[PDB]
């Protein structure tokens, strides 16, 4: 309550708003509480620490613009209730719980607004439009990513990406991490959903550097302490932000996790850096400071200096698959990846996903056919497919069922206790990419034959 | 009057296309002529209605289409791997006369590699696969001609050599990968230089395998 | 019409490549009736009776693979298959062993290379293998070495005139001749997600309704050749007989070009158009003949359900033996050894004409073989057992 | 005695696998029953127990 009316401070037509606003924010934070806990799932703890960071997140969000109307008000609040209690969540129907629950809380402590303007379904907030965290539009949005990923496929590398909503709001989630100190970012999601690449993608945006170490057999916790000694010179003395991308694959050993942890937490490593690499290190970051516009001549200040430019440079991206049992081992062997990493779950590629990506990827191919006649029930997956649909949309249907049906298989043959083997978007990718290699010699084929 | 008309609106065009085609091919920058010519599509998609229905201006458009089309060609062809006996291979091939000092984007682009992909995809596989082999080999070459014994001091009497294993291991290695090089489809080329290296290699771990042991008993006889 | 069809083909053959790899054989048909099921509730056009293993390959590949040890049975060929359509590096689950002899036979013109990632030359010999060109086959993925993800990725930038794949540290280049197959010895194993991403599974574990089905093609094969001659026909009836008549349609067109007002010299044209004739009135036959051929061969299949389920449970009760000593260890190549002994080189088949009479003497020689063979190398404790087993394998079969 | 070595089991089984006899070679393995002998050995080979 205290915290806010000081935040509210900044707007003073909003200063009666405080104590609904604090209400509403314990209140849900109450309700979350209560129904997500440790049981269902490991990263389901709630705190007052996510209170604080909602309460710094509206205040972020306030301290530029000048002045906001209390639906305004109300936008940020839900946007930020959103970013810290639906992104964590593993289920669809615990996201929609939250997403019905925020609106609920919403209306009951602030009567007299507008339920339209105050929050919609596509409620995103960014930066990149303009000057400030104002709303923007999905469609102006989804037309700024898709310039920056042409220019991002010009430069950099080259990662073909179809832009549907679920991407579109992962982009955001990670820039809002990313421009943030010490804004380690976990994703957890199954692997080909794009979490390398997004994460790449936004790091691109930031000019944040990006730095995969390459694991394998024989990879010693001394070539990992190499590879950290490079990041943290480069982030710490130089000044170049640095997007540390590590997989689940390198952190496996159990070795590489405690500095990994450590790091996290502190921004520093202790005994990473000794002897001659630590006269090197002070070397380098006494040029650093210099550079920077500060003179320090003490080697602890100098330190302390590297310390805190590595909390300002580094941003660690972790990325696992979506195993409960397996993210109950890293919570044990690592706090730091459950306290200071913002937990972010997109494993999913929902039905709509699946439906764009086929469409964008099967549309060189001929599928076109006039005499189609659709049929009185058509098996819809795809809810929000246009009817009455084309041979294409029906053919990327299908496409979608096809995955779907994998899917379903997988699920009853695990019942069954049979081994099974992960169904990854990789998968809808190959099995598209078939299609249309297939599609095309077999009309070569016949055409030629014609 | 309408035909005159687009001959002068597309007189610009033309003249900026012959002007591509007369640079040359060492001073091509595809990733240039792939913005100038999409620059050039732009231009032509602002041309009147009236002009649009006649064929030359879809004669023009379908050109700038595959233009663009091959200019992935040209960015494999302006690779550096491509070399004069490379260049050679393709003068077979599509049966040209290209010289190497007067290769040009003209010449390239007059030559349908809308039609010979095929063969052109093909020799650029060849170059590299001719490259990976000659990189390995240039490898090969630069790490024999830095390597040096580490001689440490033995007791003031002599400067005995160390790193045994990880010199024995480099030699087993180039040794190893010199003949599944002599397994490689590209090979033909590289034979007398593969030849060569392996002599130099067997030649070096012959040395060394007496060296160790001489090394070695006059150690203990020493002692 | 087959333009009208063409879409719905391509996707369900393509559906079959890209997923149902790792599945037997039983969950492989479910999936695709299941695939063709929603494909004609969506009024998309698709054959229906579309044969993978003749949509996805023809006659003189297929004799390849024959040639190069690949065994004659529907699921090994639906493998290969995926062996040779692959987007991803394909991974072999073949406990059998016979899969990875296939492919050393097959890439053996171009060099293939067999290693293990439990060798600690694995590296250095994958960087050849990547540096120069020639195929390898990596053995023992259960200890999959994570310095392939970059391989299996295709992570491949090009600075320079050098088409650089960054392997661990290094930086080596790639030929374009460059294709790996990971293997696994092991049928039962768990792979990590990221993993089986990566990678295409081609399982070559044989089941129960597959070894039925093998035993099923083998028994019409040797005793109704007819029948077997019949079903055979069926599947070439899509594909291979269109293909020859297009062959004799450009050799009619090339002798009709050669000459030179001939047409009406000679008069000897008229014997290629009537023989062309003749071969497409019999393909036309057969195709038309299809149903009937269908519920023939059907029935005659039906004649030998009995036996081949009798061969593939006493081919698992084999494998099951293990828990009881573990000296038990028989192999499906042993298996089928016993059963081509009860086949062919049988004595008490010598005269013997009759369909009926035969297969009841097959089947009674069935169980006697597999106890012959068997017992010697058992414990007298365990004949009885094993007697037992096999006297309730027959009891299952018998009817009445 | 073939049971003394079981590695050297497992390299005459490899060694075994990849070649091709004359058609009259006969490899005799005899052994004392135990759980050293290998797994693929056992598969490899046609058992007879005494
Ligand atoms: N929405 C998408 N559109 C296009 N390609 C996609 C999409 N999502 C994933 N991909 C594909 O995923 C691959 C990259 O996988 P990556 O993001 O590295 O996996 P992971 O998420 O397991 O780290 C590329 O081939 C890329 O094209």
């Amino acid at each position: 309550g205290t915290f806010n009316r000081a935040m509210l401070r900044l707007i003073p037509s909003l200063r009666t708003y405080a104590e609904p606003l604090t209400a509403a924010m314990v209140e849900f934070y109450t309700m979350s509480q209560e129904r997500f806990t440790q049981d269902t799932q490991p990263h389901y703890i709630y705190s007052p620490r996510e209170m604080t960071r909602w309460v710094r997140g509206i205040f972020e969000a306030l301290r530029p613009l000048e002045t906001l109307p209390v639906e305004g008000l109300i936008r940020i609040w839900a946007h930020e209730a959103l970013r810290l209690f639906q992104d964590r969540l593993v289920e669809d129907e615990e996201r929609r719980w939250t997403d019905e629950n925020i609106d609920t809380v919403a209306l009951k402590h602030f009567p007299n607004i507008d339920r339209e303007k105050a929050m919609s379904r596509p409620i995103l907030y960014s930066n990149w439009l303009s000057k400030d965290y104002i709303p923007v539009d999905q469609e102006e949005l989804r037309d700024y990513v898709k310039a920056r990923l042409k220019v991002f496929y010009e430069e950099e590398l080259d990662v073909p990406l179809v832009l549907f909503n679920e991407v579109l709001d992962h982009v955001l989630r990670i820039d809002r991490i990313f421009r943030q100190p010490q804004g380690h970012l976990l994703l957890i999601g199954v692997s080909g959903a794009g979490k390398t690449t997004l994460s790449r993608f936004v790091a691109w945006m930031n000019g944040l550097s990006v730095y995969q170490i390459k694991v394998h057999r024989k990879y010693t916790g001394e070539d990992f302490d190499e590879d950290l000694r490079t990041v943290l010179r480069r982030s710490g003395c130089k000044n170049e932000k640095i997007a540390f991308i590590m997989d689940e694959s390198n952190v496996l050993d159990s070795g590489f996790l405690e500095r990994m942890n450590t790091l996290l937490a502190n921004g520093e490593v202790p005994g990473l850096f000794e002897g001659d690499e630590y006269a090197t290190l002070m070397t380098q970051c006494k040029e650093g400071a210099q550079k920077e516009g500060l003179m320090l001549d003490s080697h602890e200040e100098l330190y302390k200096w590297f310390t805190s430019q590595v909390i300002r440079n580094l941003h660690v991206v972790f990325t696992m698959n979506p195993s409960s049992e397996g993210l109950k081992d890293r919570a044990a062997t690592s706090p730091a990846l459950f306290n200071r990493c913002v937990l972010n779950w997109f494993g999913d590629w929902s039905t709509e996903a699946l439906y764009q990506v086929g469409k964008e990827f099967t549309s060189k191919m001929d599928l076109e056919k006039p005499n189609y006649i659709v049929p009185d029930y058509m098996p819809v997956v795809y809810d929000k497919l246009p009817q009455p649909p084309s041979h294409r949309e029906a053919i990327v249907n299908s496409c979608v069922f096809v995955h779907q049906t994998l899917h379903q298989a997988n699920a009853r043959l695990a019942k069954r206790g049979g081994r099974t083997m992960a169904i990854t978007p990789r998968h809808y990718l190959d099995f598209i990419n078939h299609y249309a290699n297939l599609f095309h010699e077999k009309r070569s084929e016949l055409e030629e034959q014609q | 009057q309408d035909l005159k008309g687009v001959w002068s609106e597309l007189s610009k065009v033309w003249e900026q296309i012959d002007q591509m085609k007369e640079q040359p091919w060492v001073s091509v920058q595809p990733r240039k002529l792939r913005q100038n010519l999409d620059a050039l599509l732009n231009q032509l998609k602002s041309f009147p209605a009236r002009l649009r229905q006649y064929a030359s201006y879809e004669f023009v458009q379908r050109l700038l289409k595959g233009y663009m089309k091959i200019n992935m060609l040209v960015i494999e062809l302006k690779s550096e791997a491509l070399k004069d006996r490379h260049w050679k291979q393709l003068m077979k091939r599509l049966h040209v006369n290209w010289v190497v000092s007067e290769l040009t984007l003209g010449q390239i682009w007059d030559v349908d590699l809308q039609k010979n992909e095929a063969i052109v995809k093909d020799v650029l596989l060849v170059a590299q696969g001719e490259m990976a082999l000659e990189e390995f080999l240039k490898q090969i070459r630069e790490v024999w001609n830095t390597y040096e014994l580490d001689l440490v001091n033995y007791q003031n009497k002599c400067r005995l050599i160390r790193g045994w294993d990880d010199l024995f291991n480099k030699v087993k290695e180039h040794i190893n990968s010199v003949s599944a090089m002599k397994l490689s489809p590209y090979y033909k080329v590289f034979e007398e230089d593969a030849l060569s290296w392996e002599d130099k290699l067997n030649r070096i771990m012959a040395l060394f395998d007496v060296w160790i042991d001489v090394q070695r008993r006059w150690v203990y006889l020493e002692g | 019409n087959q333009m009208s069809t063409i879409a719905g083909d391509c996707l369900l053959s393509a559906a079959f490549i890209a997923y149902a790899g790792y599945f037997d054989q039983q969950m492989r048909q479910n999936l695709f009736t299941t695939w063709s099921h929603h494909l004609q509730q969506a009024n998309i056009q698709f054959r229906t009776d579309i044969a993978r293993t003749e949509y996805l390959s023809n006659a003189d590949e297929r004799l390849r693979w024959q040639a190069s040890s690949l065994p004659a049975d529907d699921l090994c060929t639906e493998n290969a298959i995926m062996l040779k359509r692959f987007n991803r590096y394909p991974l072999i689950i073949d406990p059998s062993g016979q899969a990875t002899e296939f492919i050393m036979n097959e890439y053996k013109d171009r060099k293939i290379t067999r290693t293990s990632f439990l060798d600690d030359a694995f590296r250095k010999n994958l960087e050849s293998a990547l540096r120069f060109g020639n195929p390898l086959l990596v053995q023992d993925v259960e200890s999959y070495d994570p310095v392939l993800n970059p391989v299996l990725n295709r992570e491949v930038r090009r600075t320079g005139g050098r088409v650089l794949i960054t392997l661990g540290d290094q930086d080596i280049d790639l030929s374009p001749s460059f294709v790996i197959f990971l293997s696994t010895r092991d049928p039962t194993v768990e792979f990590p997600p990221d993993l089986c991403s990566r990678v295409t599974f081609v399982n070559f574990t044989v089941t129960r309704s597959s070894l039925q089905s093998q035993c099923l093609n083998e028994v019409l094969k040797a005793e109704r050749p007819d029948v077997d001659e019949k079903r055979s026909d069926l599947l070439k009836l899509q594909g291979e007989f269109q293909l020859r008549l297009r062959q004799l349609e450009k050799s009619l067109l090339q002798a009709l070009n050669e000459v030179k007002g001939r047409i009406l010299d000679d008069d000897t044209i008229i014997t290629t158009l009537e023989n062309l004739k003749r071969e497409a009135a019999e393909v036309t036959r057969k195709v038309e003949e299809t149903d009937i051929v269908m519920q023939e061969v059907e029935t005659v299949s039906q004649q030998y359900l009995p036996l081949s389920t009798a061969c593939s449970s006493i081919y698992f009760t084999m494998e099951s033996l293990k828990q009881i000593h573990f000296l038990y260890q028989y192999s499906l190549q042993f298996f089928l050894d016993i059963y081509h002994n009860v086949l062919y080189e049988n004595p008490n088949l010598k005269g013997v004409t009759d369909h009926t009479q035969r297969l009841s003497i097959i089947t009674k020689d069935l169980f006697q073989v597999a106890f012959n063979r068997v017992a010697r190398g058992m414990l007298h404790q365990d004949h009885i057992t094993f007697a037992m087993l096999l006297a309730r394998i027959k009891l299952k079969g018998t009817v009445g | 005695n073939v049971h003394l070595a079981p590695g050297w089991l497992m390299q005459l089984e490899k060694k075994l696998h990849s070649l091709q006899p004359h058609a009259c070679f006969r490899l005799f393995l005899t052994m004392e029953i135990n759980p050293k002998v290998p797994v693929n050995l056992l598969r490899a080979g046609r058992i007879f127990v005494f």
